[PDB]
């Protein structure tokens, strides 16, 4: 915090978009806004410097501007290499430190339904006095989901872990969630069901012992 | 032109200590201040403080006063960034950053690759099979490993196509978790054998597992 | 230093400068403040930077060498080889002792230099509108709030926007 | 040269005995001598003139070390070797160094009051060592590999850390 | 370099000044031009003359000496004879380093010198017929034609012919 | 010199002043005088002895050393010997050569520094109420006795006592 940015943005290619940064007397207004760009797991790129200079190795469809105790990115143009997190960043005289934005995550604008993969536990698991229910979820976009397990017709409330959403090649997204149980409870029903809800619609798979 | 290099990722005991470097080659950065900026996951970038040794400054952020020590060394032209009594709080990425000048205000221009730390004892994994038209999906479960990366192969590297290794979950217990499924034509289900590699170097396991209809 | 700003005319440094090597102080109606001045603290840091990476560079490598200590008396040869090394550690010594006397001379003076290069800088921006007052301040004939000193620190300041102004009040 | 590589040659020491050893140089419970040496000494009542070649067909350098035994009195000259006086002259084709034993006492030490004198000869590629003694040679088994490059020594107490 | 007007408040060089080394341009009521300075020119071209000639003087001159190429291995006079030769290699070309290093360092800065010393003569001709513009130029208060420029390049400027103009001209 | 104030725009030196190394003529409606500047004759002073102390120091204190003299012929050994001190000579030689000239352009360097630093000093303390003649002279413009004089010569000088009148007389 300190610096406060819309948690996502979006637009067409070739759209205008524009990305806020709200700050306070302490750092925007008297000190100056450096905005950075990000791809996942990679290390941050710097955009614009001195609140509207540009490095000469980034497109001049990139502009910043300040104004009083705030900031704001724009993008003119939008391309699809620009899909990113987007940081606002400035020195704050109060903290005597630098501070950042929370990040803002530029999304460019169809949707994509998620493939379900559900196996049950293996004969091996089993033997080993574990039983573990593989819920695998690929190619949905955007990037969201949530996952719910069913025992027999009942949610399940204990040994449910889920990944968060990955980007794929496809630029589509990937998840994955885990049950777990003892060969007991794995043999105490009839029924298992992965529910994946994706923008309202839910897909669904099951296995039986 | 300068690249900053770091040092390789971490896996760290709960109250233990880590120190990262940031080695600048192909010319000095000496003259300018270089900065430690974390990440936790899902989060957002975070500064822990700074350096600009021949101006003679180190700076630290508030909230990590007295427990990160930032350092360098001029004659090798590293950085070091050390952080102790880590819990579960300081996993994160961990990138140094060259500023455009000997100070902390200026932006940061040149970046390392980042160093991941992981506040658990090294295990190598259990690995079991997912058994299986026109097409199926037959896979490996990756289970209890510690730490990150485990490769997976299919037919030792013979199958490349139609496999999917997806990303590990992190458990509550501090093990990870992954699988890896391949899309495969079921009229080649009586026929090729389809056998997973798993590699998990931190362990020196090396487990191939053959998954059976 | 040979320049004659820190340690001269600037009588002293100042403590509590405590961002940038070299900086500016004013006070104007809006009050009193102080800025590191970002390019003459970089330019001063990067020379000593640069100095510094010249001497620490390259250590030889070497590998087999000469005995240099003995554990009986032999006269002629041994004598030899004690002399060469004796007479080579003088001559690094010496080396050693002139390098930083030299480096140091010239440290004092290249950031006394960076001192009164910025006076002058500061100096020329400000063409009629202000006086060089000998304690490295200039007075400035002029209302100049924060914005117009900060266009002085920036090195956009215009002097013709206040040049009537100052030549009023330093001439009538 | 940084290395101790040795290598064996098949020497022929005819009409000697070979292998001597001394209870001075213990090697395991019976007495023995310096691995890379040979101690010859007469066969029966004679020592003949050795005379030995030992071509390097090699493109290395080779290292030779070799000694001549100085006994402490006559008697131990005349058991030993026969002749009286000894001679060890060992050469190459541009080099030559010949040693004449010396009889008599020196300090004892581990027993003895006799000595051995070591030397070497460097045998370069398409050279040729020639061996020629009529008593007191302590004979080299072969050559040591010499090589060129960084190594050395150095005299220190202190402890190798990891 | 230590002065601070060559590559300083001089912001750069003139390619198109190509008869001298340092000079004037102006303008004035009859136009604009340039003249190398002559004398300034001079000095720093005397000054480099003497010490290149100092430099290149007076090769020693020496004639059977040791040997330094050896086609036998032979050892301890051999070495010495070698670490002698590579020991006297050693330090003439840490002499040869220096030698370079402090002249060019000293040239830098004999020449920014003779650049500033020009500059401060030309304003102390002026009076208070002009004002240092901090660029290296002098903003001359009065109509001065190309004669006029001509006293000052010459040295010959009479500034009390011109000061009742001049400070009328910059104070009311 | 790198200041360009001796043998620069200090056109010459004062064979009359004899009781200091630096100081000032005046004229004045009493007349006219001269005195010595204490503060920066011995600044110049202290610094020369400085490095006269450092210079002077220490002689080594060698005993039983080699022969330097030979009255046989003896070839290898003898030639080590004279070559090993011919070498030493040479090198000494080279040192004391250098040190001089690096110590003997600093002295020429920083005495003409201390009469720079006087010069901005008293230019610092004159504010408004002086020009700078350009020939290390300021016109002062306003009535100035001599305990004025002496008020400027010894530091206390108060510009504000005068500035009415000197601007007065400078710009109308």
């Amino acid at each position: 915090s300190a610096l406060t940015q819309p948690p996502a943005v979006s637009g067409t290619p070739g759209q205008r978009v524009t990305i806020s940064c709200s700050g306070s007397d302490s750092n925007i207004g008297r000190r100056s806004v450096n905005w950075y760009q990000q791809f996942p797991g990679t290390a941050p790129k710097l955009l614009i410097y001195s609140n509207d200079q540009r490095p000469s190795v980034v497109p001049d469809r990139f502009s910043g501007s300040k104004s009083g105790t705030s900031a704001s990115l724009a993008i003119s143009g939008l391309q699809s290499e620009d899909e990113a997190e987007y940081y606002c960043a400035a020195w704050d005289d109060s903290l005597k430190g630098a501070v950042f934005g929370g990040g803002t995550q530029l999304t460019v604008l169809p949707k994509a339904a998620p493939s379900v993969t559900l196996f049950p536990p293996s004969s091996e698991e089993l033997q080993a006095n574990k039983a573990t229910l593989v819920c695998l979820i690929s190619d949905f976009y955007p990037g969201a989901v949530t996952v719910a397990w069913k025992a027999d017709s009942s949610p399940v409330k204990a040994g449910v872990e889920t990944t968060t959403p990955s980007k794929q090649s496809n630029n589509k997204y990937a998840a994955s969630s885990y049950l777990s149980l003892t060969p007991e409870q794995w043999k105490s029903h009839r029924s298992y069901s992965c529910q994946v809800t994706h923008e309202g619609s839910t897909v669904e798979k099951t296995v039986a012992p | 032109q300068v690249q900053l290099v770091q040092s390789g990722a971490e896996v760290k005991k709960p109250g233990s200590s880590v120190k990262v470097s940031c080695k600048s080659s192909g010319g000095t950065s000496n003259n300018y201040a270089i900065s430690w900026v974390r990440q936790a996951p899902g989060q957002g970038l975070d500064w822990m403080g700074g350096i600009s040794p021949i101006f003679g400054s180190t700076a630290y952020a508030q909230k990590f006063q007295g427990r990160v020590t930032i350092s360098a060394d001029i004659f090798s032209n590293t950085a070091y960034m050390e952080l102790n009594s880590l819990t579960s709080e300081d996993t994160a990425v961990y990138f140094c950053a060259r500023h455009g000048n000997y100070y902390y205000y200026s932006g940061m221009d040149v970046w390392g690759q980042g160093t991941t730390v992981t506040v658990a004892s090294t295990k190598g994994p259990s690995v079991f099979p997912l058994a299986p038209g026109g097409t199926a999906a037959l896979g490996c479960l990756v289970k209890d490993y510690f730490p990150e990366p485990v490769t997976v192969s299919w037919n030792s590297g013979a199958l490349t196509s139609g496999v999917h290794t997806f990303p590990a979950v992190l458990q509550s217990s501090g093990l990870y978790s992954l699988s890896s499924v391949v899309t495969v034509p079921s009229s080649s289900l009586g026929t090729q054998t389809y056998i997973c590699n798993v590699n998990h170097k931190p362990s020196n396991t090396k487990v191939d597992k053959r998954v059976e209809p | 230093g040979l320049f004659g700003a820190i340690a001269g005319f600037i009588e002293n440094g100042w403590e509590g400068m405590i961002d940038g090597w070299y900086g500016f102080r004013h006070q104007n109606s809006e009050g009193t403040g102080q800025a590191a001045d970002l390019k003459s603290t970089q330019a001063a840091i990067d020379q000593i930077n640069g100095k510094l990476n010249r001497v620490i560079e390259k250590t030889n490598e070497k590998f087999h060498q000469i005995e240099k200590e003995f554990s009986e008396v032999e006269g002629r040869i041994q004598d030899l080889e004690k002399y060469v090394e004796d007479t080579k550690i003088d001559l690094w010594s010496y080396n050693a002792e002139l390098l930083v006397a030299l480096e140091n001379q010239h440290t004092i003076d290249l950031t006394d230099s960076e001192m009164n290069k910025l006076f002058e800088k500061t100096g020329r921006q400000l063409r009629e509108n202000a006086e060089d007052m000998g304690n490295g301040c200039f007075k400035i004939y002029h209302k100049c709030d924060n914005a117009c000193i900060e266009s002085i620190r920036n090195g956009t300041y215009d002097h013709d926007v206040y040049r009537d102004e100052a030549l009023n009040n330093r001439f009538q | 040269s940084g290395t101790l590589e040795f290598i064996t040659e098949g020497f022929t020491w005819t009409g000697v005995t070979q292998n001597g050893g001394s209870n001075a140089c213990k090697r395991g419970p019976g007495s023995g001598f310096f691995s890379r040496l040979n101690w010859l000494t007469k066969s029966g009542s004679t020592y003949p003139v050795l005379n030995v070649t030992m071509p390097n067909n090699d493109n290395f350098d080779k290292l030779y070390i070799w000694g001549v035994h100085h006994p402490s009195t006559n008697q131990e000259q005349t058991s030993l070797y026969v002749q009286a006086s000894g001679r060890v002259t060992v050469s190459t084709r541009r080099s030559q160094q010949t040693i004449i034993p010396n009889i008599g006492s020196r300090p004892w030490v581990r027993g003895l009051s006799s000595r051995i004198s070591i030397y070497w000869t460097i045998v370069k590629p398409g050279d040729v060592l020639v061996i020629n003694s009529n008593g007191n040679l302590i004979a080299p088994r072969g050559y040591f590999k010499m090589r060129t490059g960084k190594s050395s020594i150095m005299r220190s107490d202190a402890p190798i850390d990891t």
